[PDB]
RNA sequence: GCUUGAGUCUCGUAGAGGGGGGUAGAAUUCCAGGUGUAGCGGUGAAAUGCGUAGAGAUCUGGAGGAAUACCGGUGGCGAAGGCGGCCCCCUGGACGAAGACUGACGCUCAGGUGCGAAAGCGUGGGGAGCAAACAGGAUUAGAUACCCUGGUAGUCCACGCCGUAAACGAUGUCGACUUGGAGGUUGUGCCCUUGAGGCGUGGCUUCCGGAGCUAACGCGUUAAGUCGACCGCCUGGGGAGUACGGCCGCAAGGUUAAAACUCAAAUGAAUUGACGGGGGCCCGCACAAGCGGUGGAGCAUGUGGUUUAAUUCGAUGCAACGCG
RNA sequence: AGGUAAAAAUGCCAAG
């Protein structure tokens, strides 16, 4: 329920690897905002630079492969 | 059954020699009310064996009892899609129940001349883990292995 | 998915197989399109979500607990 | 025989289906066996219960080989997916690890419409 | 003429809005071979089938079409139909903040015009999966259906056409006015941003309820409340949205649209009782758990079925069959 | 607080 980005004002970059995992869960599946609780303005900022993060392999589409 | 879980009576020490646990083998081996001859029988067989073997008496019903002595069995839990069999873990009165049940299963079979002779007989067999009594309990755990280490 | 907890698990203790997705969503993309008895479906799905909110506040009287 | 000392069991348990395919990590099979080849008439081969012991006519034909260890791999919900791990965990086998390698889609792969 | 209507500019705004071009991964289908091999696959039970000519399964590599799990949320955008993997090029609308300017430049609208799910049609490609048609196999008193297995167009891309759907919040379009609450979603102003906030304001927005309204159900500042403007439309059901004629279309048909004839109703709302091859919870040796009989056999005895010139007849899921 | 699960063989019809 981290009041993340309602208080933490920038632009979420997929560069910031270390923060971005902690989004997803250890199968690869990325959580719910209804989870964490944060805002879903702030959470669409996530999963397009999920893919970002994907296409680039960067993270897994899915670590099954 | 739906409702208020029943109990217990006064069951009454054995007016021979005071005890309780075989005042039900008279229970778990009575046919028709039969007491007196229970009474003949079941008196006859104790006694013998206390003289044949040489201990004390009510250590005789504990001679045997060591090596027949159980812990659990199964109780299937067929949900309605799994009828796998689950184990069970046998209770004090529960235990004893099957208990005294062994002594039935032995003993009702293999008639040889008389019931006091095959009684006497597999309580001493039953002390030695070489009979009918005590594999009557090793047969009831080869089938609960089929599963193991659930949660 | 991928459970080998070093050495003591030696049990199941697969809940990282069934808390994200055991076969259970495979058994959820079964066989059939519809293509929107989901789409009807997500809306009474949904309706039970405020009714049994209300139900959590609307349980507010004496009811002698 | 190049007596190859680990191995995986694949099992293959489907809705109403239930097949083992221990193989190594090469994808030679080692040794295959099923519920299915027990016989157990359509719709009684659909228990849990069935496949364990049809994991114990395939725990062997691998000692023939050497086998050590193995991990196991099983798809399809219906019964098992512990089933046999139960019957395996105790097959006399030093198990690694258990994993579902279930093949998760990603929507266009148009699935049946069956049962109406 | 002015400006409280309406219209544009400066600065920001989130979004599956729309057209087009490349590209990622999972998965299935198929090819090639390795290992290994009696099954695979199916279900109400199967059988059809696929199989020792060596599949299934599994694994490496390769050939393809097609849609985008998770995110994902009565979340968002769009006139409606509707639209979400990623990436880029062209490009629409809607909202906010303070001023600038124009100076009623409005609203609705016959006919006209543009868009408009699927299925369908024409022309050229493509053809994983799925699958009308279809056949084989099951089921059935029948089963040209429901189920199993293969399987065709289609489904998919491009260029035209068809213009209808439960195209439905079943509610037209535009403006004003009349208690609140819960929120949600998306910009912004003030204060101690001392903290995921406190105090207002713009929009869209889901549910609940005030007066009122309604036949009721229910709607209720998102009105079916209180008025105004304008327009489409209704007059019992059926016949029939059908025929004939006109227009539009390659066709399918679409559109505008009767009458004769027939009935005394058709219709909505609601709740009693009933029913449910509908459920939520509780209850009885209903079962569990156990005790010990019947089902084997002999015989008693009843009943049925038989047989007999005649072998009286009633009772025959539960609630008849050592019953009258 | 709270969320999956679950069986689906077949059986038609009415003069007071």
């Amino acid at each position: 329920f981290c009041r993340f980005t309602a208080e933490g004002v920038q632009e979420i970059d997929y560069k910031d690897i270390a923060t971005l995992k902690n989004y997803i869960t250890e199968s690869g599946k990325i959580v719910p905002s209804r989870i964490t609780g944060t805002r879903a303005k702030y959470q669409r900022q996530l999963a397009r630079a999920i893919k970002r993060a994907r296409y680039l392999s960067l993270l897994p589409y899915t670590d099954r492969h | 059954p739906r409702r208020r879980v029943i109990g217990q009576r006064k069951i009454l020490p054995d007016p021979k020699f005071g005890s309780e646990l075989l005042a039900k083998f008279v229970n778990i081996l009575m046919v028709d009310g039969k007491k007196s001859t229970a009474e003949s029988i079941v008196y006859s067989a104790l006694e013998t064996l206390a003289q044949r073997s040489g201990k004390s008496e009510l250590e005789a019903f504990e001679v045997a009892l060591e090596n027949v002595r159980p812990t659990v069995e199964v109780k299937s839990r067929r949900v309605g899609g799994s009828t796998y069999q689950v184990p069970v873990e046998v209770r004090p009165v529960r235990r004893n129940a099957l208990a005294m049940r062994w002594i039935v299963e032995a003993a009702r079979k293999r008639g040889d001349k008389s019931m006091a002779l095959r009684l006497a007989n597999e309580l001493s067999d039953a002390a030695e883990n070489k009979g009918t009594a005590v594999k009557k309990r090793e047969d009831v755990h080869r089938m609960a292995e089929a599963n193991k280490a659930f949660a | 998915i991928k459970v080998r907890e070093n050495e003591p698990f030696d049990v199941a203790l697969r809940r990282f197989k069934r808390s994200c997705e055991k076969a259970g969503v495979l058994a959820e993309v079964r066989r059939r399109e519809f293509y929107e008895k989901p789409t009807t479906e997500r809306k009474r799905a949904k309706a039970s979500a405020v009714k049994r909110h209300a139900k959590k506040l609307a349980r507010e009287n004496a009811r002698r607990t | 025989r190049k007596q190859v000392s680990d191995g995986v069991a694949h099992i293959h348990a489907s809705f109403n289906n239930t097949i083992v395919t221990i193989t190594d990590r090469q994808g030679n099979a080692l040794g295959w066996a099923t519920a299915g080849g027990s016989g157990f008439r359509g719709s009684r081969k659909s228990t849990p219960f069935a496949a364990q012991v049809a994991a114990e006519r395939c725990a062997d034909a691998v000692k023939e080989y050497g086998i050590k260890n193995l991990e196991v791999m099983v798809k399809g919900p219906g019964p098992g997916r512990e089933s046999t791990i139960r019957a395996l965990n105790a097959a006399g086998f030093r198990i690694t690890n258990i994993t579902d390698v279930t093949p998760i889609p990603h929507n266009g792969c148009r699935p049946p419409k069956k049962r109406r």
